[PDB]
């Protein structure tokens, strides 16, 4: 026939330039990390999005650190509920938990918030990157302060600082249990369950630091690591 | 008064319990216990469409069985051609999360949208000879869950702030919108004759709507967990819900009651995507264990086994003509089965 | 009073759907068996299609 | 129709005793893991304990750990609080919340502003 | 050139050169199947993996008529060409070996060191591309005795392949390069690249002290056993070259290592049984792989 032929050879010229097309966006699109941002109102999550100079209800930042860039999400247009639309954030890289330390009674909402995503069927094999905010609120409200953490978690009256810690240069040492603590009951529900597929990685921010995007640069090299070791054979 | 109201609640409550358990007449085994089973279903791939970057989220038929259109969380709208697997045109879009995707009966159309609360309209006949965008419909506070085309001017959209709207097109306005569930809704399914339709939320409930008045008519229960897939009966007198307590369901709409239900002792997962046959009396859905199962709607014995998938299966889909079964899947892949 | 006009709202809904015309389950049953038997001859998922008619052979 | 309803309460004075016995209907009693929850005046709302499926792992908030102690019951399907030395803290509403799915390990959404599986609650004063 | 003999001559090779066909030969099946379920996946290594083993395999397939010249025994084989191809084959393909051990060891450096570049060094087409200028070079710079004579009757009984013991000029050299540019250049490769990939195993937070173990060991012993089974060949060649080139006329040098220059040129053909194992079925996941398809049959 002739006009079936024409049309046929149209069609495959059609589908080798899209084909094409799908190849350069392929190389663009495996080169970029994805980062899923969670944490609660009173937690300045979006405060270290402006510290980062760089800054529809969906926030996107867009940051680079040694030639790699990063893409962060936002997802602020929502309702309370959450069990629904998480799970689109399977294959992120990481997950960046921000956590209000200096106030005490939120924290055990907090807590319940990390050892449900850590439990999740579809979230399983995701790290979570933990920065415990508010340092500074927490040094002046353990100084000299009335609310004792005592009373929110009476479990406190019997844990020494563990010898691994290391002290600032200049700090009371009750600040640094109490600081540590909080750590450690964070960390407690962290290697319960798991067989090694993912990590928690731990780090102490204030509200005017700089060096966030390293860190999290470095967490997502360790990341790689180790899935490359599992991919490579080397384990 | 508020004592008073929440009494005469609990009355009517009672009374609509009363008037469906003297409606009951008997079971839908004893009616249906003289067919033949419909015998051993063994169905192989055709076709393997790849191509995709990542998860596939949705999909839809076009009205000629021919052509097809995928939406993937990559950020593109692919369309193909399942006789040659040849694409045809390649969408970029805006906003990566795209959760729904729609294809008009003309066939002039493309309607996507996702978590940006946003419903796109593309042309695909254009003078020029590009697919651009045509019309942006926006008012919904929270993310897009499923859009079906009723005509080249009027469309569907059910949102997760526990609402549904009909639009114009033409003027980019809502018309009618319609309230009362209580938690997100999750899929819609519209009539043969484009006249009612019904969604299922995340409170375990469904709801009928007509869509020229703005009212709901009958509201169905049964279920004890979030309802995430709704299809039609090919007559338009039932429908089908699968869940995410490991089951599925099917309902009607001149008895107000449920009728038979799919489950099994291994099976502890939920249901993902529910579509019919032409005839109606296969069933096929899909399962977070990585596959699908066909279920013989009158006997509700297992009686087909789909694998062939890495990962979860999110979408699938039949043809106007029942000559082919689509299913897209998580491992960025779709297949075509017969 | 607001919870109160929704409570209102809600038991007017209930009345609205507490008058519909029902009919019996074995009724609604034996039409979709009926259905089912009449469209059995045209569904190729089905009943197999002979070889030279299937398109993705 | 999923269904929750909450009895006792009451009135009682400072340094008492209570037992909130909670009714379910509607669903298998023993797949799902059930919590406590209370609102008090001029406050959003708060957790305070959870048990699983079978009853062995428990769960407490610090500020009722050594006070109250949580039971469920499968045969009668009954959810079982204890209560003792009521502080002048503990005046509220009481809700007995389900998880959102079976076989599940997480529970999401328990404290959200509107929940379908959640119930009316009693009122305890003290 | 001189009555050079041996008694352990008509005793070890034919024995170990039936032990290495019998235990290698479906040990390289295995790892040619599991090669290949690996570029299945869009992993490059699996291809460098699948070269290596072909390798091996050509040389099961040159074995047995070289047990028929230690035995002395012929069964109407011998002949020029079929000697001028087979020792071609039967002395390149450990240089190619070596090669490709040296390949996949970069190629695995380059992805525990640094995880987030050289992404386009890491496809499939650049690994196909390095993999044929690997065989070109190879087969290139090794076909220098395939234009010489081979064949020589001597004195006293023998007809050997490919050797003489006054050898001339040519044969030193070739024998010098194939030392310092075949055994020693891509040994020091892999030592470097492991011993890199073992320090960024070190500072790796997430890996536990059990893992961060069985790696040292794995290392350990895919560096060492090279060395053991390779190293003593070239040493007496070095030191044959080196007499040659000193005071060329000696024999009795000879005469006192012929009785185990062959007895090397034979433990020498044991890292074609190494490599299957230790690279495909010590792990777990590519045994379990194995397994399972057996389960299939």
């Amino acid at each position: 026939t002739e006009d079936q032929r024409n049309e046929e050879k149209a069609q495959r010229e059609a589908n080798k330039k899209i084909e094409k097309q799908l190849q350069k966006d392929k190389q663009v699109y495996r080169a970029t990390h994805r980062l899923l941002l969670l944490g609660a109102d009173n937690s300045g999550k979006s405060t270290i999005v402006k510290q980062m100079r760089i800054l529809s209800g969906i926030f996107e930042t867009k940051f680079q650190v040694d030639k790699v860039n990063f893409h962060m999400f936002d997802v602020g247009g929502q309702r309370d509920e959450r069990r629904k639309w998480i799970q689109c954030f399977n294959d992120v890289t990481a997950i960046i938990f921000v956590v209000d330390s200096s106030d005490y009674n939120r924290l055990q909402e907090a807590l319940n918030l990390f050892k449900s995503i850590w439990n999740n069927r579809w979230l399983r094999t995701i790290s979570v990157i933990l920065f415990l905010n508010k340092q500074d609120l927490l040094a002046e409200k353990v100084l000299a302060g009335k609310s004792k953490i005592e009373d929110y978690f009476p479990e406190f009256a019997r844990y020494t600082t563990p010898e691994d810690a290391t002290p600032e240069p200049g700090e009371d040492p009750r600040v640094t249990r109490a600081k540590y603590f909080i750590r450690d009951e964070f960390l407690r529900i962290s290697t319960a369950s798991g067989d090694g597929r993912h990590y928690c990685y731990p780090h102490f921010t204030c509200a005017v630091d700089t060096e966030n995007a390293r860190r999290i640069f470095n967490d997502c090299k360790d990341i790689i690591l180790q899935m490359n070791l599992r991919e490579y054979n080397l384990v | 008064e508020l004592d008073q109201l929440r009494q005469e609640a609990e009355q009517l409550k009672n009374q609509i319990r009363d008037a469906r358990k003297a409606c009951a007449d008997a079971t839908l085994s004893q009616i249906t216990n003289n067919i033949d089973p419909v015998g051993r279903i063994q169905m192989r791939t055709r076709r393997t469409l790849r191509g995709h970057l990542a998860k596939i989220y949705a999909m839809h038929w076009g009205t000629d069985s021919r052509l097809l259109v995928s939406a993937s969380q990559d950020g593109k709208l692919i369309i193909w051609d399942s006789y040659t697997t040849n694409k045809v045109h390649a969408i970029p879009l805006r906003s990566s999360w795209v959760m729904t995707c729609a294809y008009a009966p003309s066939g002039n159309y493309v309607a996507c949208g996702g978590l940006d609360n946003i419903c796109s309209i593309y042309n695909l006949k254009t003078r020029e000879g590009n697919v651009r965008v045509s019309r942006e419909l926006a008012g919904h506070t929270g993310y897009l869950s499923c859009c079906r085309f009723l005509d080249d001017n009027q469309i569907v959209t059910s949102s997760g702030d526990t609402t549904c709207a009909l639009w114009d097109i033409e003027t980019g306005q809502q018309t009618t919108t319609f309230t009362g569930h209580t938690g997100d809704v999750m899929s819609l399914s519209l009539a043969p004759d484009t006249r009612l339709f019904v969604s299922g939320a995340c409170d375990a409930s469904a709801k009928l709507w007509d869509v020229r008045e703005g009212m709901c008519r009958q509201t169905f229960t049964g279920h004890e967990s979030d309802i995430n897939a709704i299809c039609f009966f090919p007559n338009g007198n039932a429908f089908a819900t699968g869940s995410d307590d490991a089951t599925c369901r099917l309902f009607d709409l001149r008895a107000d009651q449920e009728l038979m239900t799919y489950s099994h002792d291994n099976i502890i997962c939920g249901i993902t995507s529910v579509s019919f046959s032409k005839s109606g009396r296969l069933l096929l859905a899909g399962y977070d264990d990585f596959n699908c199962n066909v279920w013989d709607a009158l006997k509700a014995d297992r009686a087909g086994v789909l694998a062939g998938h890495d990962n979860r299966v999110s979408c699938l889909g039949v043809t106007d003509d029942g000559m082919a079964v689509a299913t897209g899947s998580w491992d960025s892949f779709l297949k075509i089965w017969n | 009073t607001a919870s109160i006009a929704q409570a209102r709202k809600l038991v007017e809904q209930l009345k609205m759907e507490a008058n519909i015309d029902r009919i019996k389950v074995s009724k609604a049953a034996a039409d979709l068996m009926a259905y089912c038997e009449a469209h059995a001859k045209e569904d190729p998922l089905l009943t197999p299609v002979p070889a030279s008619e299937n398109p993705f052979r | 129709q999923v269904q929750l309803q909450e009895s006792g309460g009451g009135l009682v004075q400072p340094g008492g005793s209570l037992r909130l016995s909670c009714a379910a209907s509607g669903f298998t009693f023993s797949n799902y893991k059930m919590n406590w929850v209370r609102q008090a005046p001029g406050k959003g709302l708060e957790w305070v304990s959870d048990i699983s499926q079978s009853g062995a792992s428990i769960s407490y908030t610090g500020s009722v750990k050594g006070r109250f102690t949580i039971s469920r019951d499968n045969a009668k399907n009954t959810l079982y609080l204890q209560m003792n030395s009521l502080k002048p803290e503990d005046t509220a509403v009481y809700y007995c919340a389900r998880c959102p799915a079976p076989f599940t390990r997480d529970c999401f959404d328990v404290t959200s502003t509107t929940y379908a599986y959640r119930g009316q609650g009693t009122q305890v004063t003290v | 050139g001189c009555h050079v003999d041996s008694r352990v001559d008509h005793l070890f090779p034919p024995s170990l050169y039936i032990f290495v066909i019998g235990v290698g030969l479906p040990t390289n099946c295995l790892a040619l199947w599991a090669a290949y379920r690996q570029v299945q996946q869009r992993n490059e290594l699996g291809v460098y993996l699948m070269n290596l083993s072909i390798a091996d395999l050509l040389y099961i397939c040159t074995l047995p008529l070289w047990v028929d010249y230690f035995l002395h025994h012929d069964n109407w084989i011998h002949g020029p060409g079929s000697c001028k191809l087979f020792g071609f084959i039967f002395y390149t393909n450990i240089y190619i070996s070596i090669a490709f051990l040296c390949c996949i060891s970069v190629d695995r450096y380059l992805a525990v060191a640094h995880p987030l570049r050289f992404a386009r060094l890491r496809r499939v087409k650049t690994a196909v591309a390095v993999s044929s200028v690997v065989w070109a070079t190879e087969l290139g710079a090794n076909s220098a005795p395939l234009f010489h004579d081979e064949l020589f009757r001597d004195r006293y009984n023998h007809t050997f392949c490919f050797e003489k013991f006054p050898m001339e000029g040519w044969v030193a050299w070739m024998n010098l390069y194939r030392v310092f540019v075949g055994f020693l250049f891509p040994w020091a490769l892999m030592l470097l690249s492991y011993r890199g990939i073992l320090r960024a195993v070190r500072g790796s937070v997430s890996t536990e002290r059990q893992e961060k173990a069985k790696i040292k060991r794995l290392a350990l012993s895919l560096i060492a056993i090279v060395l053991v089974c390779f190293a003593p060949y070239h040493v007496l060649l070095l030191s044959r070259s080196a007499i040659y080139l000193g005071r060329p006329w000696d024999c009795g040098f000879e005469e006192r290592v012929f009785s185990a220059y062959h007895s090397s040129l034979a433990f020498t053909s044991l890292n074609c049984v190494a490599d299957p194992i230790l690279y495909c079925l010590v792990n777990e996941g590519a045994r379990s792989d194995v397994a399972k398809a057996l389960h299939n049959l």
